[PDB]
């Protein structure tokens, strides 16, 4: 002879989606325009609890994607239009101080360019890298001419990632996975709750995964179907591989008016002689990175089995090649140096040849291009290696030789790759139970 | 010492029961405005949804309050060392969320009675 | 069987009564993104302000609740039997519209006396 | 000797205005950005309820107005702007098959129009309808270069009207008149309570309602006060009459680019002959219909009352002709042809001729034209005539025959004529009353 | 012959006590109308938190609402004709502005304690 | 043995920075978006309040600055874009009836401008006043083609300042200042509360303060810190003096168009001679002003100083020069000829001699210019200076002589000056005291 009695404050949850804001503590990212960040931000063990997570269905790192994307535009809109630069150009090679591996990679452009005054013209000589260029027919036009606009991305404003976090609105909480060699998809026997997320750095890149986490003890390999071959692999490090980019030539920067206070900067010339851009990884710290990589993939295909890497498959450059942000430059780095080895059963470093490119269009979008500066002066950056984005090699007639290759090219990837331990619950406050209470 | 905002998850309900204040607490605490305004808007309406049940069922100043209505072996057929001792509140929330719907009915039931019958014997005399 | 949400206007007051959870429950129930969200916030502020007044009054955890104010027959001169039976919500809406400020100062006015002379004697 | 008692949840409102949401289920109605509707809507009667209605003073037709014209510009934000088209025409008769139908109605112009580069130019072709042009002095303008930037619409978005709900927020409800035969302003014995309206098609016409709802028995005759002479006549139709509109003549459509990304869409040739756009209405069905709303008029004006209808009396197109738009294309249709016949108490058409105009300017405003792309092909649509716009002339001391024309062209009245039956409140739940209940 | 909003401010505690509904019925009542409307939210998420914590100590139908913390003379060494008859709200709220949260705290427990010991009552019964 | 006691609806506060709202009883500053106004608003005195105040910290201040400045960019966005305009002029000088005065002052400008269709130009002659016209060797160019955009300000639009009340939103409440003499900083023993401030004209000008609300009895001098030779003095004063401002030149105005829908506003020519435009302060008013200014600054400098006015110190025109908005028009106004005088322990007037300028950049920006189009006819205003802005220049440390000069330009302090008396505090309704009430 029970009775009904109603409890408020009951700490029970259920799976839900909602609005997360920006918390953060001269960008691309407007973190001005994000919430100052809590000193000393909670975290709590909640010990007995065990709570299933998914990182492929996590709804957390499509909103980070639309966020992204959205300052990413607002960002660009103050700036100057480069309408007035597609015109015919009148372009020679620039081989008077060049290395081999720069032949045919710089072109010397000249052409008629509006000024101040509407009656006015002025003659521009400017370089460019080729890779923006086309030829109409010495006759180029800029390769975007015909399939979008270009916005000049303003000097002053930083490509630097800042850290963001993730918050959750009140009613809301964020639940997080501590065990260590979590893969992403089973139940998670150790958790926490907290109010958001570790400052996340919007790094973008193809191929390899830079400035990330690392794993807590051993690499670990996840997929959302292992078998799947139309699946990519995320793999953790659990150690960063230190990779050393450069842009050696030394660019000396112009600048003119093509309109009412409008600026158009370009490059002028380069002082010494000119060589490639390149990235230096160190041999030895590569290949014990592969070698622990390729004892965890064997764990999931097979005892004995052949595990070889290669190069990409082919397609565009801005998944075929390693691209990034170094320095405020957009490079495009060729990794078949790093991924071409068979596995069965000193402190030289591999050095890849890299492209710069100045037109740029992110996010897969057609119709948006952005025109990047030239950088005054001599760029280095180092930074590390923390994951590696691969795909399967199709099927075989079970060939017991398996083949990975480098993947990328969905940003949602490298997102998941940071909040594959984050949940989002909505908070239930209100339950009932049977007790002896009555009235 | 206390434990933090949602600690006692995966303790017994019976033990859970002594931190409701910890969670009541905690309710309610360009574009990029309207995605904040929308979650502090959220946040709101939530809120006032469960204290507009609260209200109609006759527990609008409580967290723990007691009803009229009889607990059915249907929705339930536990015993309370059982209930109380052996399960969290997460597992309870499980085992009976079919039955809330039935549940919430009868206590908006009961409470419009009772408040009927408190004025007719407020008026008898 | 039950009525829907506004199922009993039509009905007399002495019927309609016994609807009043039907339509408590449905209260709170680009630029397009500022348009919807005025609609929300206002819903929100007219609840409140209803409740508002049923805290002051001493109401507040009530769908009926019984006054210590009395009834004045210049606002109404009506027998209880006509009230109730014969008469709808909106009808009398109607008939006392003049009054309801006054009234309204009446309630918080007593329920304001009433706590001071509780506290007062809760110190004895 | 009685007491106050105070009661929360008392079913009365009274009248309100208040922002109204759309609910709805790649358009001009940007109906991704309302809500899906109720798949099980509710419905409530209300026995013993007379509600006071007033179709002329509903708020809920400003409101609607509004929003199309808002989401209207919406989406014309993102397209194509022609003014590089604001050049000197050279235009010649297209006399190639002509049926003298349309003898001078098309013009063969062409003009030195922008391309891709800024330094490059190109000669264009393209037919006109000769509404769209007008003569400068062989020499030619687009007819709003003097007054307005022309935008072309994009070819991607449709504009075919989708049913709207629209939908009061908590706090407030829909009273909806279900008083057959209801003229809109007296007292409505027979209401219930909805959430949303029902699906109002959005459609866009002048002189004659199409697509909209039927009277239930006979056709009622609406207007704000009927024998103000000032005022407009809605009248709706217990039957539909079928009006079938074409635009025969089979066109081939171009495409160039006039900037980077930017493409422009003309009429380059037409392949057979030139016939001129037409509807036809049946005349039996169009006959009766009169008969119809003339007895209706009677009731209004006398049984020795002589009633007479004629044509439309002057002005711009978009008020003397029948407005609309089928398949994309912009027809204004004359509509002399069926409001032409004297009252006093087989199998073929009436064939209305049409023209076609390709620079719009919607909603009487100046300053915003849209251009309106071609459509490849041939182009057929069946509509119904559901209601029709009449105004009545003239005046008199004394005499006994009235005389009905053609009106409108004030888009506020076809939205009105759908929404004359629904009315927003304000619940107010609060309220008090006498008994002997004291505490 | 009333006062104002504020009117009260300046008179002593024991004068403003009576002005309570005063104050209390005054709560509640282009990128330019987001101005407007985060101003909205705003007032009523201020409303709000107040509210739970009248609801939290178990005060939530009433403006006065005694409690069963005892006062500590730590807090404020002051007889009660000093503090009712000779000082104002404002005052007041200084000389203990650095005690509110120990008092809040102890409100928060005495209240939860009550509300269990009400429950076992009943059960018995 | 006293408990706790929780009261609710405690009349205390404190200070607080939220977001006030526009409220008010075609123009530049809205109307039509700003809240409708209480035509009896409320104010109540609290007896035995004293609270301080703080002018040179008020929030309010810095709101009001960011309001004006957003409303006013918001006006100029659907209006004429002037980038044509931006052509190399040739101009001459106007001689046809100049009085040596001005001689210098005009310039007759033509230049071939752009038209409707783009594929001609129109040859247009102007005048322009030279300030805003720089040669570029007969040869000029607009002021600001090296720098910015020319928006012309729409014609339609009024300039007249309309008063904005300021408001709390609920919870908030708005202190006032009713202390006579008050001098902004220190305790005010005499308060009210409102909710909504009086309503203040967002009158712009430099050194000289129009059309604000004078002190109650004696001139009030008021600086954030009086012996800082850094701040700037306000001078709140306790009559008007009358100042008549003219610009007497009969303008004859042309509008041509420039393009699709856009007109371009210029003077053609002047009917009548050519006089320069002035102001007219009463002299003998201007003295007993400054008798009074003087008498009151003294008491922050010894008994027996000598105190002399002197005009500005240099730099730009919008500082050195008394600026403001009469008629439309734009003037900056010489003021050497009322601050010159030197005080020691007749129905004449001051003349001042003012000049017009149509290329505006205000709020100190750079990179947004406004164009001021012209007004047809004779300009005459009669405005009341309430108020001066003074500088103390000199870090001297051994004078008896003191030396001020005219400052300003900095907004934030005309409005400092009119917001002196309010404070926006929190309403903090919840309170515990001990009582003998248990339970
Ligand atoms: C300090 O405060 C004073 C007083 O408020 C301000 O002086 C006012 O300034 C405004 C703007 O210059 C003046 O407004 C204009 O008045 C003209 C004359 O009005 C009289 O004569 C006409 C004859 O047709 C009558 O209809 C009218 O009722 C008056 O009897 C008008 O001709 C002007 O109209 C034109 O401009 C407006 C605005 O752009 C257009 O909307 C009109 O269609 C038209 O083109 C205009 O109304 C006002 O008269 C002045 N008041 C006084 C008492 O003189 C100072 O300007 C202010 N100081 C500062 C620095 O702001
Ligand atoms: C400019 O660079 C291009 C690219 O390297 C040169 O063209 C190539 O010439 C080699 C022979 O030396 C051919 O085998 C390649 O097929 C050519 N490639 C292309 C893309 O045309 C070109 O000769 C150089 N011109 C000058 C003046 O130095
Ligand atoms: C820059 O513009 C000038 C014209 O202003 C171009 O020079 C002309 O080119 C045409 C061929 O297209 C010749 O027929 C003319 O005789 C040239 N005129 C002169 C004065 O030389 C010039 O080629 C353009 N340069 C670039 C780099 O685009
Ligand atoms: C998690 O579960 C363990 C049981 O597996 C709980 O441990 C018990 O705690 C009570 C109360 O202190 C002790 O009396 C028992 O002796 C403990 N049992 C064992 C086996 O150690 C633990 O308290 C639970 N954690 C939480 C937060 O509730
Ligand atoms: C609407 O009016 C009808 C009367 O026309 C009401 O129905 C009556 O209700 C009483 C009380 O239950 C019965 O004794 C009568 O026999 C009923 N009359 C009929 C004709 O059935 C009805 O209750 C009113 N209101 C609503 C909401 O239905
Ligand atoms: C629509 O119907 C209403 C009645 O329901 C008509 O209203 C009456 O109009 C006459 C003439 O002006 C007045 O004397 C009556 O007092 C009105 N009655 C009511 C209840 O308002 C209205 O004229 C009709 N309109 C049309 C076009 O048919
Ligand atoms: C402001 O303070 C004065 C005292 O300085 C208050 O006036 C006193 O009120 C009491 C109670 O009615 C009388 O017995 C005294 O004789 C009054 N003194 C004087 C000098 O008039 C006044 O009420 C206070 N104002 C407010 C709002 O509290
Ligand atoms: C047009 O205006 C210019 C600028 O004032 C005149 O040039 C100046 O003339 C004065 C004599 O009146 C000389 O002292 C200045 O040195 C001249 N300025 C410069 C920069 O040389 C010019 O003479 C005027 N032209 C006419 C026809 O009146
Ligand atoms: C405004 O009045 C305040 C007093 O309310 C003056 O402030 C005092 O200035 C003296 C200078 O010797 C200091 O020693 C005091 O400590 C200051 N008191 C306070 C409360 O700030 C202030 O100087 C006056 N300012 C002007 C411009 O007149
Ligand atoms: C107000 O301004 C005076 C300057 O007139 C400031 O006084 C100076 O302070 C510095 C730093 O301590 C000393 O080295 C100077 O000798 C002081 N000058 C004089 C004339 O005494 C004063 O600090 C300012 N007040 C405030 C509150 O900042
Ligand atoms: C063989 O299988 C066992 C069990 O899964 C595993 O531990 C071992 O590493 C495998 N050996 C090889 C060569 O893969
Ligand atoms: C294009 O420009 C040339 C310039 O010589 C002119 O002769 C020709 O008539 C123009 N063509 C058209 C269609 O206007
Ligand atoms: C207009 O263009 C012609 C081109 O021949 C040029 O000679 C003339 O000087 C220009 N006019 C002006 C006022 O600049």
């Amino acid at each position: 002879n029970l009775w009904v009695t109603v409890y408020y404050g009951v700490p029970v949850w259920k799976d839900a989606e909602t609005t997360l804001f920006c918390a953060s503590d001269h960008n691309v990212w407007a973190t001005h325009a994000c919430v100052p960040t809590d000193p000393n931000p909670q975290e709590i063990h909640l010990e007995n609890v065990t709570e299933e997570f998914n990182m492929w269905k996590n709804n957390m790192v499509e909103q980070m994607h639309e966020d992204i994307i959205s300052l990413w535009d607002q960002s660009l809109k103050p700036c100057v239009k480069l309408t007035p630069l597609c015109v015919t150009l009148q372009c020679t090679n620039v081989t008077n101080n060049i290395t081999d591996d720069m032949r045919g990679e710089l072109k010397n452009c000249s052409f008629n360019m509006t000024t101040e005054l509407r009656d006015k013209k002025q003659k521009v000589y400017s370089l460019f890298y080729r890779l923006d260029v086309v030829q109409i027919n010495k006759e180029y036009r800029l390769i975007n001419c015909n399939t979008s606009a270009i916005t000049q991305a303003c000097p002053k404003v930083s490509f630097e990632p800042i850290p963001i976090h993730y918050c959750a609105p009140a009613g809301f909480a964020i639940l997080k996975c501590k065990d260590k060699k979590f893969n992403g998809t089973g139940p998670c026997p150790s958790v926490s709750t907290v109010q958001c997320t570790h400052g996340i750095k919007p790094v973008v890149s193809t191929q390899l995964l830079l400035n990330g986490s690392l794993a807590e003890e051993e690499v670990i390999i996840r997929s959302e179907n292992i078998t799947n071959n139309a699946k990519n692999i995320l793999v953790q490090l659990n150690t960063p591989v230190q990779i050393n980019c450069t842009r050696p030539n030394n660019n000396t920067v112009k600048s003119i008016r093509i309109g009412p206070g409008q600026a158009f900067y370009y490059t002028g010339d380069i002082i010494g002689d000119i060589r490639q851009a390149h990235c230096n990884v160190s041999k030895a710290t590569w290949n014990e990175t592969l070698g622990k990589v390729v004892k965890q993939l064997r764990k999931h295909f097979g005892n004995n089995t052949i595990i070889r890497f290669a190069q990409s498959s082919g397609g565009d450059l801005e998944v075929t090649t390693h691209s990034f942000n170094c320095g405020g430059e957009f490079f495009y780095c060729n990794t078949s140096g790093l991924f071409n080895s068979t596995w069965i059963s000193s402190n030289d470093s591999i050095t890849l040849p890299c492209r710069i490119k100045q037109i740029i269009n992110m996010w897969q979008r057609i119709g948006q291009a952005m025109y990047a500066p030239p950088i005054q002066g001599v760029i280095r950056c180092v930074s590390n290696i923390t994951g590696l984005i691969l795909t399967r090699d199709g099927g075989s007639t079970n060939s017991t030789t398996e083949t990975f290759r480098p993947g990328g090219g969905d940003m949602r990837d490298n997102w998941r790759s940071e909040l594959y331990k984050y949940k989002v619950v909505k908070i239930e406050p209100l339950g009932v139970a049977p007790t002896r209470c009555k009235r | 010492v206390s434990l933090g905002f949602l600690g006692a998850a995966g303790s017994t309900m019976g033990a859970a029961s002594m931190t409701l204040t910890v969670q009541a607490r905690n309710l309610l605490s360009t574009h990029w405005g309207i995605k904040q305004l929308q979650a502090r808007v959220l946040a709101v309406e939530h809120y006032l949804r469960d204290q507009q049940l609260l209200g109609i069922w006759g527990c609008s100043g409580k967290l723990i309050c007691c009803t009229n209505v009889p607990w059915n072996s249907s929705w339930s057929n536990r015993n309370l060392s059982e209930i109380w001792d052996n399960m969290t509140w997460l597992q309870w929330d499980k085992e009976i969320s079919n039955y809330t719907q039935i549940i919430y009915g009868l206590l908006e039931e009961s409470q419009n009675q009772q408040e009927k019958n408190e004025q007719d014997l407020l008026a008898l005399d």
